[PDB]
């Protein structure tokens, strides 16, 4: 972090990565806690918002069903000429949020295209898997059913 | 669960809580509310937990961090020690037991591809278990709510 941000700026970012101070005047509170002027606090956040480094400065809210219920990570074989078309045609499905291509040259892990599938039931999530086979050239796959969630944590970027 | 003023407020402050000296006043000006009522409302929505957090959300890549997905074939006899070494890492934010020969799958974020590999190499040296480092080179479309 010290190559991109002064110590005072990192002090700001450490506070805001959790919560804004709870007053009418949070940016003046940030300035007194960190080394700096309220105007410098606002320039710093303003700069990172503008650049995209801060994706959102604001309220994260509950509900809005973050995927009705029930997730499904499935990995598919795919040749280089198929990647972009399959990735695109796969991503078009309403129940598929995103598709990654993660190359692999492990002989016993030949799957490279990952479709993150959303559902209600088992056989819905697997129904989406049949949907992918009829609407893309993807065929061979491995369902990596989650058995146990071992860690679930948010990243701390400013320490 | 709340009034139309609260939905207007949230619509504003999920796009962006204002960067100005008196943010509640700016919001009050825009919503037709006095400054203190907008703070009162924010504080109530946080305490009813409809607002989970009010603060910054960062784009990792733009802060110079890289992310990957890791996978291993973990024998029953190494499971406990493996899982503990993996969960010990602050840059591991997801770790899952999954139904496949490759039965341990985790994400790992760090400042660089080299730091990430050194982390993975240390895990393997501690547990004797090799790990596949599987970074994404293409993403096809991503959404949240």
């Amino acid at each position: 972090m010290s190559h991109q941000f002064s110590p005072e700026e990192q002090a700001v970012l450490r506070i805001v990565q959790a919560n804004l101070p709870d007053s009418l005047t949070p940016y003046a509170d940030l300035a007194e806690q960190a080394g700096m002027t309220e105007a410098q606090v606002l320039e710093l956040l303003g700069r990172l918002k503008a650049s995209g480094a801060i994706r959102r400065f604001g309220a994260s809210i509950k509900h809005q069903k973050t995927g009705w219920t029930h997730n499904a990570m499935v990995a598919w074989k795919v040749t280089p000429d198929q990647v972009d078309d399959c990735g695109r045609k796969a991503a078009e499905h309403s129940h598929i949020s995103h598709v990654y291509y993660r190359p692999s040259s492990a002989p016993d892990w030949p799957y490279e295209m990952y479709t993150m599938i959303h559902g209600r039931s088992e056989a819905e999530c697997l129904g989406v898997v049949e949907d992918v086979k009829r609407t893309t050239s993807l065929k061979e796959h491995a369902i990596l059913r989650s058995l146990k969630e071992l860690k679930k944590t948010s990243m701390t970027y400013f320490t | 669960d709340m009034d139309s003023m609260d939905r207007q407020l949230l619509d504003i402050i999920q796009t962006g809580f204002p960067l100005s000296p008196r943010p509640y006043a700016e919001l009050g000006q825009r919503l037709g509310l006095d400054e203190q009522e907008v703070l009162d409302r924010v504080r109530g929505l946080k305490a009813r937990k409809i607002i989970r957090r009010l603060g910054a959300n960062f784009q990792s890549a733009k802060l110079g961090f890289v992310s990957t997905l890791c996978a291993a074939k973990v024998p029953q006899d190494k499971m406990d020690a493996f899982v503990a070494e993996v969960n010990a890492k602050p840059g591991v934010t997801h770790n899952y037991l999954r139904e496949h020969d490759y039965n341990i799958w985790f994400t790992l974020i760090s400042p660089s591809r080299e730091e990430t590999q050194a982390i993975l190499d240390g895990i393997t040296q501690a547990t004797g278990v090799p790990i596949l480092n599987l970074p994404a080179t293409k993403l096809f479309k991503i959404r949240v709510d």
